[PDB]
């Protein structure tokens, strides 16, 4: 009664992955340098000491 | 004429030295230099403000 043919099974796994990304950057760089005669304007102290 | 080495004592020059210590700080600097009567005066402001 025990020894009989058995069944068979088919198993299928499925792994799925999805990715998205976005990036944005804005930047600014500016400078000035002016002199008037005994009067100056700059962006640092070494700047004013150089334009002399 | 007393000191020997003379290019400019940029560090001994300043009276008040309390600059904003950062890498993205913005500044602006004004000067009045005569060099005939000798008078010189420098003034620089610096600032920074960020958020995240």
């Amino acid at each position: 009664s025990l020894d009989i043919p058995v069944k068979q099974v088919q198993i299928e796994a499925r792994i799925v992955t999805v990715k998205e990304g976005n990036l944005e950057e804005l930047g600014v760089r500016w400078g000035v340098m002016s002199t008037n005669g005994s009067h100056s304007v700059g962006g640092s102290i070494e700047s004013n000491l150089w334009q002399k | 004429g007393l000191l020997a080495d003379d290019e400019f004592p940029v560090d001994e020059f300043l009276n008040v030295n309390l600059a904003s210590t950062s890498a993205n700080a913005s500044s602006i600097a004004f000067q009045v230099a005569k060099l005939g009567s000798g008078t010189l005066l420098d003034l620089e402001l610096s600032a920074l403000q960020n958020e995240s």
